[PDB]
């Protein structure tokens, strides 16, 4: 491997950028290090940092992906979203090119992942009722 | 998902050299190899060789290593995923046996076991 | 010609039927240690990638074309013949860091 | 199913309201969209939102329920908490009626769930010590 | 057991202090209960509380330990970190004495745990690709 750094594979293939996720998983929250200009403006930025982060953790939690960097689910890939082959995606276009093609259907997928999780712990609720 | 227009049909005589261009568009020129293939009157098709617009690396058949002059420029980026590049082609010891139609070809993928496979072809250039 | 990778010389077919083109050679260019790519090639014009890596089709390639590669020879089938199929087909053996080793060619007729 | 909405089953049975949890799991944190009246008062409300949310995630984490919408545990149901039948609860009273009857014992249960988890990863700690 | 309290085993053995983790897991975030001196200074402290807490949850998430109080991993114990016996640690020195001896190598270990998790969900990604 080569430590490309933060967003080092932004122009690389989705198969190469998918193996370096814990690099952008650290610097998404950074860390730790009173009334003036930047003082109030720094605290406003520190709050926004944890809000956007908890939204991505809350969304991951209600999908059953809480704690996963790569998470497999039940929702099948609808051909209307992207009728592209598996080899022309992971070894071709980048994650930036991918988000533009899925920008439309990305809201429908987020709802399919939620009920696919609620209708899984509810099934397991009956699976442990005996 | 872009075009690869070439030069015209320039006809010379044996012993000389011919320059063939290949102007790309509609795709990131530095992300895919540029293969060169010809179909001469005497054989079928023959793979000449490809070159990497990113690594600048060459790999060509031994039947054309001591004849082919193969170079590329540097893309003029249009957008984030679009650019405009150029691939050049020249031969050395020319004969009437090399008479045929020549085209460039953009590589297949950006990774894997078929990274350079000629996918998107040009239009054709008739030689001597 | 000096193609070490032979094919099927020529073949004929009819509308609504399926064809098959062979592609084999010696142990130096075939087969289980090399990928096989098939190319539709009108006479001296713009080619087209039909199949790459033995059996994988290119983007937009119709589900009619199929592929198979035994230990001895690779086959290109053309299921359900349509009239616009008359052309010449070529195969190529390659690896990840090599070049295309093309074949002899096979003219396919759909006259029906 | 019928998309009743946020808190749509507040007056419905505990068995019907338990199958629509990811609806109130989203809007508990909402999201994203500098010195005046509402400005300071908005930032005070944005901080309180993530604090009450992380308390419910911290409590869920120390119970082994981190990531669960329905979570099964080891603590047996004490009859002193509610000596009611299973059918007279899930197909009768609502979650609002349930919280009033359990408001007393709800603190004892929260402690029983904590040590029931610590005496589970400690048992599994010995289970993987060989 | 004896409810020693918050940090009650700070001077006790690492084997005794390791069985009372949910005690310091609660009071790390405490909880809930506008322009003056302490007012601005309280909100500055309330934000810092959730930031240091989410860093320890983000670090636990990218290690595969999200939700664990005791978490077992794959990284083997390098003798250069501490060439001490298992009995002279868990039944001798305290967690305070332990952190001083590992203060150096503690950054190398945090990187070994990250890639040990990414090269585990990536292996499981191929394990479910069939
Ligand atoms: C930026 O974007 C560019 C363009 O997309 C990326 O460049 C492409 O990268 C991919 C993957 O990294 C390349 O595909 C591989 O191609 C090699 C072929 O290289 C071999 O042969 C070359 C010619 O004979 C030779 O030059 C190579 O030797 C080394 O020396 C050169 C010196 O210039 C050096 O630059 C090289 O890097 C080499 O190290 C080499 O021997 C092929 O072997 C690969 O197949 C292997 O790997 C795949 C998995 O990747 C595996 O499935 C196979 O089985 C096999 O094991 C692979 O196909 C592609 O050729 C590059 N160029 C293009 C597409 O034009 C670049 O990586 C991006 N960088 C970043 C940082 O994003
Ligand atoms: C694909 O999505 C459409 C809506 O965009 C839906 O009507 C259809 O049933 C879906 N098909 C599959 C196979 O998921
Ligand atoms: C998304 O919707 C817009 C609506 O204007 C449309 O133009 C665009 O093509 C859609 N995206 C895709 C990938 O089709
Ligand atoms: C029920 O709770 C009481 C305390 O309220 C306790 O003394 C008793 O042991 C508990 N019984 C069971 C069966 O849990
Ligand atoms: C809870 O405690 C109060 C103490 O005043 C008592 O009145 C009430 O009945 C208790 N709750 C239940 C359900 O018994
Ligand atoms: C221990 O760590 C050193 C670096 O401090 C490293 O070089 C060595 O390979 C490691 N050995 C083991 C067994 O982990
Ligand atoms: C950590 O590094 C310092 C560097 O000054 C060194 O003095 C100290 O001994 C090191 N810690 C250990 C446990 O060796």
């Amino acid at each position: 491997a080569v430590f490309l750094g933060f967003l080092g594979a932004a122009g690389s293939t989705m198969g190469a950028a998918s193996m370096t996720l814990t690099v952008q998983a650290r610097n998404l929250l950074s860390g730790i290090v009173k009334l003036t200009v930047w003082g109030i403006k720094q605290l406003q930025a520190r709050v926004l940092a944890v809000e956007r982060y908890l939204r991505d953790q809350q969304l991951l939690g209600i999908w059953g992906c809480s704690g996963k960097l790569i998470c497999c689910t039940n929702v099948p890939w609808n051909s209307s979203w992207s009728n592209r082959n598996l080899s022309e995606i992971w070894d071709n276009m980048t994650w930036l090119q991918w988000d533009k093609e899925i920008s439309n259907y990305t809201q429908i997928i987020y709802g399919l992942l939620e009920e696919s999780q609620n209708q899984q712990e509810k099934n397991e609720q009956d699976l442990l009722a005996l | 998902q872009g075009q690869l227009v070439q030069s015209g049909a320039t006809t010379t005589k044996p012993g000389s050299s011919v320059k063939i261009s290949c102007k790309t568009s509609g795709y990131r020129f530095n992300f895919y190899h540029i293969n060169w293939i010809r179909q001469t009157a005497g054989r079928g098709p023959e793979w000449m060789g490809w070159i990497s617009p990113y690594s600048g690396d060459k790999n060509l058949a031994p039947a054309f290593q001591d004849r082919v002059n193969m170079t590329t420029d540097t893309e003029v980026p249009v957008t984030s995923f679009t650019s405009t590049g150029a691939a050049y082609m020249e031969i050395r010891n020319l004969t009437s046996d090399d008479t045929g139609t020549y085209f460039c070809a953009k590589g297949l993928l950006r990774d894997g076991s078929s990274t350079w496979l000629p996918y998107l072809w040009g239009q054709g250039t008739l030689l001597t | 010609s000096q193609s070490v990778l032979t094919q099927s010389a020529s073949v004929s077919g009819s509308l609504g039927q399926s064809v098959t083109i062979s592609c084999t050679g010696p142990n130096s260019v075939c087969c289980s240690h090399k990928s096989i790519s098939w190319y539709q090639w009108p006479p001296g014009r713009a080619p087209t990638l039909i199949i790459y890596e033995d059996n994988e089709r290119a983007p937009g390639i119709s589900p009619r074309f199929s592929g198979y590669k035994s230990y001895w020879s690779a086959y290109l089938t053309i299921s359900d013949l349509r009239p616009e199929d008359e052309t010449t087909y070529y195969c190529c053996s390659y690896t990840h860091n090599s070049g295309c080793v093309f074949g002899t060619g096979t003219k396919v007729s759909v006259l029906g």
